RNA sequence: AAUGAGACA
RNA sequence: GAACAAUAGUAAGCACAAUCAUAGCACAUAAAAACGUUAGGUCAAGGUGUAGCUUAUGGGUUGGAAAGAAAUGGGCUACA
């Protein structure tokens, strides 16, 4: 009947480039790996099983396709698709000076036929109040208006939005809250003069 | 609690979208009913059961087409044949005890 | 913002108090599409239109 | 000796839209086996160094989930068999990463993700003030 | 395309045609089952949707006699269904667009008023004088360049 | 006496493979998990759908390859693609193996709405770890 | 065929609940609010109780998808306690191991 | 009810009942030898009751240099084949 | 600290 | 079927042992514990041998399984 051909390990060159053999992630093929590798708990007086017909070497997620020789070759080709970070934004303090708004977003990757994660719609917008144009009266009203979202020690304002289904709608809604909270802190309405001496922050 | 605090509590609620006018503890449930997804419409509830009808029917047709060989169904058929040979089978309709 | 769908409602009775709770709840709902949200508002218009005589004897006349 | 001459054909159209600047990018990989995560960190660090990212790697504390089930199929409630699901963590922080460099690094990282792990990315995009706030409007 | 296992690695150019066509027949064999029983594959858990994995349909989704249903049979590579339905439409008295008439001729002319090559149901002039292509062409009220 | 997934001692004449020779309490100590996926992590959803799909493949692969299957499958789920690794005896002709590989890849891909990879390693007989 | 007649009944019950899920929610909103007149709430109670019996969320029963055991079912895997051990002891579930500490 | 089925070895290991406490101290005096029949002794991978000729499994792939396609079997022909089994 | 076994080879 | 200043026993398999887990070791605790015994428990997790039902021991709808004279087991709260 049909016979078994000798494995290609014998015909493998000594100095051949490994990444050409495994371009993508593939399971451990005993014939395609020149390395004699043994794993499995040995018998009372014996040696661990060979690399042919062994399931223990098949369960493991191999890293033969990410060899350090291949990593340098892979990454260097990707260097075209990049742009440098501006040198003037070296210190983190300067980043706040030139960009006072930071926005946190999350993306989730999981194994399955679906990518829809309801936890990926959250948007966290944090603004340092010292970089805005609030007056003495306007800043005091904004703190009294936003409530617990403002930290008195770090002077940071955190706005978290979850109602919009998409991250782009939440991002547009989050920035909408920031601008309407600022245009409202400057409207000294008539009833504001009815301040009580127990409501004063100082 | 002063009149100044009432305006600020309402003004903040107006911008962020909560309820402005005072609402009872029991009356807030109607907001909760529409805010959250009802229990009967969650994917965990109506899609709880895998469709065994498609799973059983598909493997039934593949068994007759020679692409899937089921040992368990073969066991039933082989034993069912022996019962017929021994003379103990399933009677037709209207043959149980009326005769 | 679902206020534009509440134009045809009694502005002062308990209907406004009840409807604005529904609209506030729908605003916080992420799982429902916009077209589905209008269906809920339309159904309440249908329900209050069908049952008119009961509101007359409720004690407050509502449009 | 015989090789396909010039088998490379990608295009990178440089448009006029300003690129998106990310203040800091956080990657949190979670898995069941430490050895896979230990090797995956080395792959991520080696690729990050070559691109010039200056990343920092730290290990968040692990958490263990336990639950108890009955042993036999009838009575015998004094004998239990327990089980345990172990989720090990590893976080790789990225700082001062541009949007264009972020896209390639993430997709290269995600495609080589092992089957037994998953990850979450927290991107801290930075930008200037809104037009209404920046432009003086009372 | 072939497995890396030594027992399945082809050993000669003769094996390559035999091995590869065996795998190709496998795809056709499975797709026949998919199209034979559409109701066993209507379940969708793919997000985002993949339109390249849903089962297809070859039988006319509309069993009514109408022009709109006639176009479905034309686009589904159906010749016998199209010619029978077109005759019924003509007997019904309803007008038929010239472009649809031209489209029906193109399907019939290319295959010679025959069915295409399906999974399962040289010398000499293949064209025949007694053919439906000439018959319908003469019956055309208006004939354009196309 | 515990009896979960164990093969009892009967003289020294019954072969046992590596998977069957270890008690279930040796999991994550001497032998790994036959399947790996995200569903059973800490804060991940969609764990029941993976389990039922896993069981179906244990019953489909066992029936598609009658007698020629060596031991249990290994299922790896990366991204949205499903990889199935199997050990198959030298029983069917290579023509039938490629037919079944082509048949399995297309049918499962159109059933679970996800790409499927089927990798096979062929062995002359069942691998024996103890006894024999 | 589902594994038992009881399992078949649950599928019908879940299907009926899904159809009347939105209609029940709209009517149930009137009952659970005290600002509407009491006369309208009494009429709502009549209508909500006139709906079919099977269209009730509380009547939904969580069973095992394999053996349909009415109790002893983990909610995460939707499996009976016996079947869960059968799959976990063979190593067929990822990340599940015998607890030792 | 596809998930409710089991393996052939599991079924025969239980039906024979050659491992219980009955056959320990002579408690079982049946004296009739229950026989196990391997149900896979006659197998034609591809053959089915409907009689589908799959090119590659039962019928040869190439016929006179032409690759065969999927085809069914005549009713009279299928009856004889079943009569052979 | 008196008593007990039936249709198991 | 053993005598160590040794007199018929020998080397392997399973179990004990060692190792592993409880993020250092150690100790401790988990975990493990063969072949058998009690025809021990489970046809109601599921499957299935044999026997029985088949316009009924099958399927569906509606309503209803109350009640503690008394005895006892394991618990919570107490008698400060
Ligand atoms: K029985
Ligand atoms: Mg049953
Ligand atoms: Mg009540
Ligand atoms: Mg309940
Ligand atoms: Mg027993
Ligand atoms: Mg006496
Ligand atoms: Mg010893
Ligand atoms: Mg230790
Ligand atoms: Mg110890
Ligand atoms: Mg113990
Ligand atoms: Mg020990
Ligand atoms: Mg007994
Ligand atoms: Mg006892
Ligand atoms: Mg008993
Ligand atoms: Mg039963
Ligand atoms: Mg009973
Ligand atoms: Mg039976
Ligand atoms: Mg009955
Ligand atoms: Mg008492
Ligand atoms: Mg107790
Ligand atoms: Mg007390």
């Amino acid at each position: 009947r049909r016979k078994a051909l000798p494995p290609r390990t014998e015909k493998m060159a000594v100095d051949q480039d490994w990444p050409s053999v495994y371009p993508v992630a593939a399971p451990f093929k005993p014939s395609a790996v020149p390395l004699p590798v043994r794993m499995g708990y040995p018998v009372k007086r014996g040696v661990p099983m060979a690399k042919e017909g062994n399931l223990e070497l098949l369960k493991i997620p191999n890293f033969l396709h990410l060899t350090p020789v291949a990593i340098k070759r892979h990454c260097e080709a990707l260097k075209d698709f990049c742009t440098e970070w501006p040198a003037a934004l070296d210190s983190d303090e300067k980043c706040e000076k030139h960009f006072p708004i930071e926005i946190d977003t999350a993306d989730y990757v999981s194994a399955g036929p679906s990518i829809r994660n309801p936890k990926a719609r959250v948007v966290t917008l944090r603004v340092k109040l010292s970089s805005l144009n609030l007056d003495d009266h306007a800043k005091k009203k904004l703190i009294k208006l936003v409530g617990d979202r403002y930290c008195k020690s770090t002077d940071v304002l955190t706005i978290k939005t979850d109602r919009c289904p998409l991250k782009r709608q939440n991002y547009d809604y989050a920035v909408y809250l920031l601008t309407v909270l600022y245009h409202e802190s400057w409207k000294t309405e008539e009833w504001e003069k009815k301040k009580t001496e127990a409501d004063m922050e100082e | 609690l002063s009149e100044y605090a009432v305006r600020m509590s309402r003004l903040s609620a107006r911008l962020f979208g909560e309820v402005a006018r005072p609402t009872d503890s029991k009356s807030m449930k109607v907001v909760k009913l529409f805010s959250e997804q009802p229990l009967a419409k969650r994917k965990e509830t109506y899609d709880w059961y895998p469709n065994h009808n498609t799973y059983f029917a598909l493997m039934g047709t593949l068994r007759f087409l020679g692409l899937y060989r089921d040992e368990h169904q073969d066991f039933r058929d082989e034993q069912l044949r022996l019962k017929k040979l021994r003379g103990k089978g399933k009677p037709r309709k209207g043959e149980g005890k009326r005769a | 913002f679902l206020d534009k769908y509440l134009q045809d409602f009694p502005k002062q009775g308990p209907i406004r108090h009840f409807m604005e709770l529904v609209t506030c709840g729908l605003s916080k709902n992420p799982y429902l599409s916009v077209k589905q949200k209008v269906e809920h508002i339309e159904w309440f218009r249908n329900y209050f239109n069908e049952k008119r005589v009961i509101l007359k004897e409720s004690g407050i006349q509502l449009n | 000796v015989d090789v396909p001459k010039d088998m490379t054909k990608p295009e990178i159209t440089i448009s006029d839209e300003p690129d998106t600047l990310y203040k800091r990018l956080s990657v949190l990989v979670k898995g069941h086996d430490k050895a896979v995560l230990d090797s995956y960190e080395y792959f991520a660090v080696l690729a990050a160094k070559e691109l010039g990212i200056s990343i920092k790697v730290h290990e968040p504390p692990r958490k263990i989930e336990r639950f108890t089930l009955l042993k036999s199929v009838h009575i015998f409630k004094k004998h239990r068999v327990q089980y345990e699901m172990r989720t090990l963590y590893r976080c790789l922080e990225l700082e001062h990463l541009t949007g264009s460099t972020a896209d390639v690094y993430l997709e290269y990282i995600q495609r080589n993700l092992p089957e037994g792990v998953a990850m979450e990315v927290t991107k801290t995009k930075l930008e200037q003030l809104p037009e209404h706030i920046r432009k003086p409007i009372w | 395309v072939f497995q890396d296992d030594p027992y399945l690695i082809p050993t000669s150019s003769v094996e390559s045609h035999s091995f590869l066509l065996a795998k190709k027949s496998g795809e056709n064999a499975a797709k026949f089952i998919i199209n034979s029983y559409p109701k066993y594959f209507q379940k969708d858990i793919a997000e985002p949707h993949i339109p390249c994995l849903m089962p297809e349909y070859f039988e006319p989704q509309i069993e009514d006699v109408s022009e709109a249903a006639l176009q479905e049979r034309i686009k589904l590579r159906k010749v016998k269904a199209s010619v029978d339905m077109f005759d019924q439409l003509l007997q019904a008295g309803t007008t038929v667009s010239l472009e649809t008439t031209n489209s029906l001729l193109d399907l019939l002319c290319y295959y010679g008023n025959q069915e295409p090559s399906a999974n399962y149901n040289h010398l000499g002039v293949t064209w025949r004088t007694k053919n439906n292509a000439e018959r319908i062409f003469a019956l055309m009220p208006e004939k354009n360049a196309h | 006496k515990n009896r979960a997934a164990r093969v009892r001692v009967s003289k020294g004449d019954k072969p046992v493979t590596y998977e069957e020779a270890h008690a279930p309490h040796y999991i994550a100590h001497r032998k790994g998990w036959l399947s790996l996926h995200t569903g059973n992590l800490d804060g991940e959803d969609h764990a029941a759908e993976r389990t039922v799909e896993d069981v179906f493949l244990r019953k489909f692969m066992l029936g598609t390859f009658p007698g020629c299957l060596a031991d249990q499958l290994v299922l790896k789920r990366r991204a949205n693609q499903l990889e199935i690794c199997a050990l198959v005896l030298r029983q069917l002709p290579p023509h039938k193996f490629y037919f079944l590989v082509g048949y399995s890849e297309t049918l499962l891909s159109h059933f679970y709405k996800c790409p499927v990879h089927l990798h096979l390693q062929t062995v002359p007989s069942k691998v024996v770890y103890k006894y024999i | 065929y589902y594994v038992d007649w009881k399992m078949l009944r649950d599928v019908k019950r879940r299907k009926m609940a899904y159809e009347y899920a939105d209609e029940r929610l709209r009517i149930n909103s009137l009952r659970k609010n005290t600002i509407l007149p009491k006369d309208l709430q009494e009429v709502a109670d009549e209508e909500i109780a006139s709906l079919p019996r099977d269209s009730c969320p509380v009547r939904i029963r969580n069973r095992c998808v394999m053996t349909s055991r009415p109790r002893g079912v983990k909610r995460r895997w939707r499996l009976s306690r016996i079947v869960f051990r059968h799959l976990a002891d063979h190593g067929q579930l990822s990340g599940v191991q015998r607890a030792m500490w | 009810s596809f998930f409710t089925k089991l393996t052939a070895d599991e079924l025969w290991k239980g039906a024979l009942a050659e491992s219980g406490a009955g056959a320990r101290k002579g408690r079982g005096k049946r004296t009739k030898k229950k026989r196990r029949k391997d149900l896979n002794r006659g197998q034609i991978i591809g053959e089915g009751r409907h009689g589908f000729l799959w090119p590659g499994l039962n019928i040869p792939l190439m016929r006179n240099g032409a690759v065969q396609t999927i085809a069914q079997r005549s009713k009279e022909d299928q009856e004889k084949v079943e009569a052979d089994m």
